[PDB]
């Protein structure tokens, strides 16, 4: 039973992440990943 | 040049139009430009409110057509006053008390006309009941940059209760200007109960017939309610009285139908002779 | 009565007569067997207490006073108190000549100090110009309280034993939130007058960021922490000249002036000339108010026709802070006075203006112009309670409060609660409650029944009131009563009741250790949490900062009792209590609690001028005193570490193999000459008979008393 | 004046105190009252927050990030709560 | 003492009923 009752707590502490992925890696455009993203928002409206 | 805890005075006349001009066209948007005097640094009062006719995309800089806007302001000066237009109606129907883009480049031409004219968001939809969502906001400054914290200041004086609120958190925020209605005791003299007091009819004995099936509809059920207390005060024989007490359900007794029945039935019981016996001697 | 004679016990004749307007049995029970011959005693402090009818008060004290001259040795300390409350100046002046032509100078020099310690000036002032009209100058000179104002300044400075560690931690935690003022203010309280503020001077980035009011807090933080130097305060000022490098800072040259004037608080001299011409001609706007505030406090009680013009002409001067300015000064300039023509034109105006700052300062400022008459305010109190406007009802509220300041009035207490109940508006549903403890105060056992209800109602606007009510109640004295009632509501979730919750207790258990309320720990502890937490209310967070500032006052030296240990109330200390109540209006008049704080010291001057050095011992048996203030340690640790959970079948090898590898304090101390005693122990004191002289004051009390001059040649004849 | 100095402190003592426990009375159900000018007045503000959504989770991406499935709409990234 | 406890004693009667009137008004207020 501590075996069962120890396998929740190892696998809730070590849960499953880093699954958010979509993020291309800020270091190739490193530079232009940044306030000029908030350029680019604002201005140009979303058409429809 | 900064800002403060400062308090807004709108005239009771002034609150009922920007009401009634809000509900008359709540499915589009309306616009009225405010007249007041500026008080001193840190009071300005708006006296009486005027309203533009509903022309343009909506809200924007054509409410200020120069030959509607000079004609009132003049005839309005003929008799009573100059007040200087101080701020604007607006008005959001569904869509709480924000302020966008578009609002802000409109009082931005405002403010540059005034330097402390405010802009009044009244809420036409969701001000109801007892509610009124009337908030007064101003633009913050071009210089946000690096500041003290915003042009709030309130180190003058502690004036903040009523914090913000939830919606303008979502959309564009951090001024919030604090209102605070003002009431001359004869425009609350009229507007009272002459909106409905009664007139002279207290003494008025109500229909007998009408009674009488009253107090039997209302004694019948209080019946019931008897045989419900005794029910209940058979109950607390010691088996779980803490718990059971409290976590029995259904509306106890001697708190909401036995209690109030008794209330009701004395009032109207004793009225009804009140009236009756008075009238018996007032006429002969 | 004649049966009470022969019963002998003449404590019930007393009582009798005293209640009968029998003056005389009264003043047979004393010309007769002066049994008990502390009887006087026993008179008197019956007579200032259970007698409330002035008209037959001021009577039966005057007979008390015949009866002290026609003894023997007549009481210099009782005539003296006498003779302060019936004010009598000739009477005052007939006595000093009286004594100096007899040349009893310690009782000379005692009658002195205790006149300037007990009565206000208008009558130390009319005494010393009948004095005027060699030793009769230093007799004025030490009337003026100049000799009393260096020797404690020298006491506080000589205690200056302020920490810094705290202010370093509230520096690290203080974000650019309002806490910067509050910071500042924390300084100011701590730092009164002790001429020792090295932190700002070191650090000026901080003190530098601020706004333009903001800037009028630490001119007048300072201002305050130099309390008390007249010698050189207008040579400090004139360092702090505006036109040092540019006079567009406006609020800078405010700021000094307010500093400067309450430098002098309750003192002037050609300082009272130079803020007339610094306000007949200055800056436009602010400076005004600079120049108001310190001539309101140069001037307070003076009631001076001159400065009373040039104040009228400022109001009668509309604008946004000048105004209030101006209102506040008028009040305190003439105060305790009831001039028909000062209360007809302020009133007048107050209701004609428009500018809600002028009249929002206006309000308190008509409320002072008359003070403790006791009975000569029902016409202002009902004429303003009657008002429309809500503001003046305030005014009129705090009117009827400080016209019975001192006093439990039955009906000043109905009617406070009246309007505490039955208003609209919420600045006089407050104001109510809030001046409730101004006339609940001089003793201090029933406002904790009075407010145990209020203190819980629905409206925290109204529910804010009984914080500071009880604060100001149990001001000097941590009654233990307010501390259960305080503590959860120092946990409302309204910031604002919160915020004046904390400071309430703070002002409650000021200065006094676990001896009085064993909580005190407890709530440091929660005022640091408290400052700590980055998510609680930001103005509840400034709260608790005042709390913490105010918490030790003058580096645990001064305290806070609006009476003298006489029992004479203290116009400064009053009017302090009540221009801080005026807090959540105006941040900047939050430094009048200076005005408030009482130095606790004992001055066992023995020459004209000299301070004799002494050792005194206590002997107060269940409590401490005399800065336990534990806090002298850095403590920051930090582990940083893991506990281990290591428990398997190893547990049984590790048992074995462990068992294989071990097979002084206070109250009874002694204490120096001019060292803090708190009234706690000012009546459980040791008499230190080893140096050759003893005080002929009786030694119950606290404050400079002078003791018997015995033959010179003394040893250790030292005067720092 | 044992016989009557003493008869009016019985007198004025024995009185006094029914207006002690009469106090409390009065302040017993005004606390009461004032329970029921809460319980019932809280209520009204709690009912005036906008409600709430209800959805199915999936795939609980990298913490402090879910992906709920609206009914009407698509499936949004929600954020999670302190609590 | 003897006249004292009975000036106490008067004293505080007079603030009891001082109370026993507010608590009274702020029923009233509540209750509506
Ligand atoms: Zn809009």
């Amino acid at each position: 039973d501590d075996i069962q009752q120890l396998l929740k707590k190892i696998n809730e502490l070590t849960g499953i992440k880093e699954s958010d992925t979509g993020l291309a890696p800020p270091a190739l455009w490193d530079l232009a990943a940044d306030k000029q993203t908030l350029q680019s928002e604002q201005p140009l409206q979303v058409a429809r | 040049a900064v800002d403060t805890a400062e308090q807004v005075y709108i005239s009771s006349l002034a609150l009922l139009k920007m009401l009634k001009h809000g509900r008359a066209g709540v499915p589009m948007e309306v616009m009225g430009l405010m007249l007041g005097e500026f008080v001193d640094d840190y009071t300005v009062r708006v006296i009486d409110v005027f309203a533009m006719p509903q022309s343009g995309t909506g809200v924007s800089v054509e409410a200020v057509d120069p030959v509607f806007q000079a004609k009132m302001l003049d005839m309005l000066k003929q008799t009573g006053r100059p007040e200087m237009v101080v701020g604007w109606y607006h008005s959001h129907p569904g869509f709480g008390c924000w302020l966008s883009g578009v609002d802000i480049n409109t009082q931005q031409s405002f403010e540059a006309l005034s330097e402390r004219a405010v802009a009044v968001v009244v809420d036409p939809i969701q001000s109801v009941k007892g509610k009124v969502v009337i908030d007064a906001f101003r633009l913050i400054n071009a210089n946000m940059m690096v500041l003290g914290h915003e042009p709030r200041q309130t180190t003058s004086n502690l004036g903040h209760l009523n914090k913000p609120s939830i919606q303008a958190l979502i959309h564009g925020l951090n001024y919030s200007i604090t209102i605070n209605y003002r009431k001359n005791e004869l425009e609350q003299k009229m507007l009272l109960n002459l909106h409905k007091k009664s007139w002279m009819e207290g003494l008025t004995l109500q229909d007998y017939s009408e009674h009488c099936k009253h107090n039997e509809s209302v004694v019948k059920e209080m019946l019931e309610l008897a045989k419900n207390y005794n029910k209940a005060v058979e109950e607390e024989d010691k088996m779980t009285p803490e718990q059971l007490a409290i976590k029995n359900v259904g509306k106890q007794d001697p708190k909401r139908h036995l209690e109030e029945h008794v209330d009701v039935l004395m009032t109207s019981n004793i009225v009804q002779c009140l009236a009756a016996m008075l009238d018996t001697v007032v006429f002969k | 009565f004649q049966r009470c004679l022969d019963d002998h016990k003449y404590k019930q004749a007393i009582g009798i007569a005293l209640e009968t307007r029998r003056l005389d049995v009264f003043e047979k029970t004393i010309l007769e067997s002066n049994d008990v011959p502390g009887m006087l005693a026993y008179s008197l402090k019956l007579c200032m207490s259970l007698m409330q009818n002035k008209q037959f008060r001021n009577k039966v004290l005057r007979v008390l006073v015949k009866i002290y001259m026609n003894l023997e040795k007549p009481d210099f300390i009782n005539v003296c108190q006498c003779l302060i409350f019936l004010d009598d100046p000739q009477a005052v002046s007939d006595i000093l000549e009286k004594l100096v032509k007899e040349d009893n100078l310690l009782m000379a020099y005692q009658i002195c100090f205790d006149l300037y310690e007990s009565a206000s000036q208008q009558f130390l002032s009319s005494v010393i110009q009948n004095l005027r009209t060699d030793q009769t100058l230093k007799m004025i000179k030490i009337l003026s309280g100049e000799m009393a104002i260096e020797l404690h300044l020298q006491f506080l400075i000589r205690n200056n034993n302020t920490d810094l560690m705290i202010l370093k931690n509230t520096k690290d935690a203080v974000r650019n939130s309002v806490c910067h003022t509050a910071t500042v203010i924390a300084n100011s309280f701590m730092h009164c007058g002790t001429t020792s503020d090295q932190f700002l001077r070191d650090n000026l980035e901080w003190l530098a960021r601020a706004t333009n009011w903001a800037k009028f807090t630490a001119t007048a933080s300072l201002g305050v922490i130099h309390k008390g130097h007249e010698k050189e305060a207008l040579q400090l000022m004139a360092t702090y000249l505006p036109k040092d490098t540019s006079p567009g800072s406006a609020y800078q040259e405010g700021g000094g002036l307010y500093a400067l004037g309450l430098i002098h608080a309750n003192h002037g001299g050609d300082i009272i000339d130079y803020l007339l011409n610094q306000l007949k001609n200055a800056s436009n706007d602010i400076v005004r108010h600079g120049g108001s505030l310190g001539l309101g406090l140069a001037a307070m009680g003076t009631a001076r026709q001159d400065v009373y013009d040039l104040l009228k002409t400022n109001l009668y001067q509309d604008d946004a802070v000048t105004g209030e300015a101006a209102g506040l000064a008028l009040g305190l300039v003439m105060l305790g006075s009831k001039n028909a023509q000062a209360i007809e034109d302020m009133v007048g105006y107050a209701q004609e203006t428009q500018h809600e700052k002028i009249l929002r300062g206006l309000a308190v400022g008509i409320a002072l112009v008359m003070y403790g008459r006791m009975e000569e305010a029902d016409a202002l109190i009902e004429s303003l309670c009657r008002d429309k406007d809500p503001i003046l009802r305030r005014s009129g509220m705090y009117t009827v409060a400080m016209a019975y300041c001192g006093s439990g009035n039955n009906k000043a207490i109905r009617r406070l609660l009246h309007v505490a109940v039955s208003d609209v508006n919420d600045d006089v549903r407050r104001a109510a409650v809030e001046s409730l403890g101004f006339i609940l105060f001089r003793t201090p056992e029933q406002c904790p029944s009075v407010v145990s209800l209020l203190s819980e109602s629905y409206n925290p606007h109204v529910r804010y009131g009984a914080a500071m009510a009880l604060g100001i109640c149990c001001a000097g004295t941590g009654n233990k009563e307010a501390i259960n009632l305080l503590e959860p509501m120092t946990n409302d979730p309204v910031n604002y009741v919160r915020q004046g919750a904390l400071i309430a207790s703070a002002l409650i258990m000021i200065q006094q250790t676990e001896i009085t309320c064993p909580k005190v720990n407890q709530f440091r502890q929660l005022y640091s949490k408290v400052i700590n937490d980055k998510h609680d209310d930001v103005m509840a967070k400034f709260g608790a900062i005042l709390a913490q500032g105010i918490l030790d006052a003058g580096g645990h030296n001064v305290t806070i009792s609006l009476q003298s240990r006489t029992g004479h109330t203290h116009m400064p200390s009053v009017v302090g209590v009540l221009v801080f109540t005026q807090f959540w209006f105006w941040f900047p008049l939050s430094h009048f609690l200076s005005l408030a704080y009482t130095p606790t010291c004992v001055i066992g001057l023995n020459k004209d001028l000299k301070m004799p050095k002494v050792q005194y011992k206590s002997n107060c048996k269940p409590s401490t005193f005399a800065y336990p203030a534990p806090l002298e340690v850095p403590k920051e640790k930090e582990k940083e570490k893991v506990s281990t959970a290591v428990l398997s079948i190893t547990a049984k090898a590790k048992k074995k193999e462990k068992e294989k590898e071990k097979k002084p304090e206070p109250n009874f101390q002694l204490l120096d000459n001019p060292a803090r005693v708190m009234p706690a122990q000012l009546k459980v004191l040791t008499m230190p008979e080893t140096c050759r002289y003893q005080p002929f004051k009786p030694l119950s009390i606290g404050g400079i008393i002078i003791l018997k001059d015995t033959s010179e040649d003394i040893e250790e004849l030292v005067e720092p | 004046l044992r016989q009557y100095y003493l008869s009016k402190i019985e007198e004025l003592q024995l009185i006094v105190n029914d207006k002690s426990q009469n106090l409390r009375r009065l302040q017993a159900q005004r606390n009461e009252l004032n329970a029921k000018v809460r319980l019932l007045r809280e209520e009204l503000q709690l009912l005036q927050e906008q409600g709430s959504y209800v959805g199915e989770v999936v795939r609980a991406m990298d913490k402090k990030k879910v992906l709920v499935k609206v009914h009407p709409e698509g499936k949004f990234v929600v954020d999670v709560d302190k609590n | 003492d003897l006249y004292s406890r009975y000036k106490k004693l008067q004293q505080e009667l007079e603030f009891l009923e001082v109370q026993e009137e507010y608590i009274k008004d702020e029923q009233k207020n509540l209750k509506k």
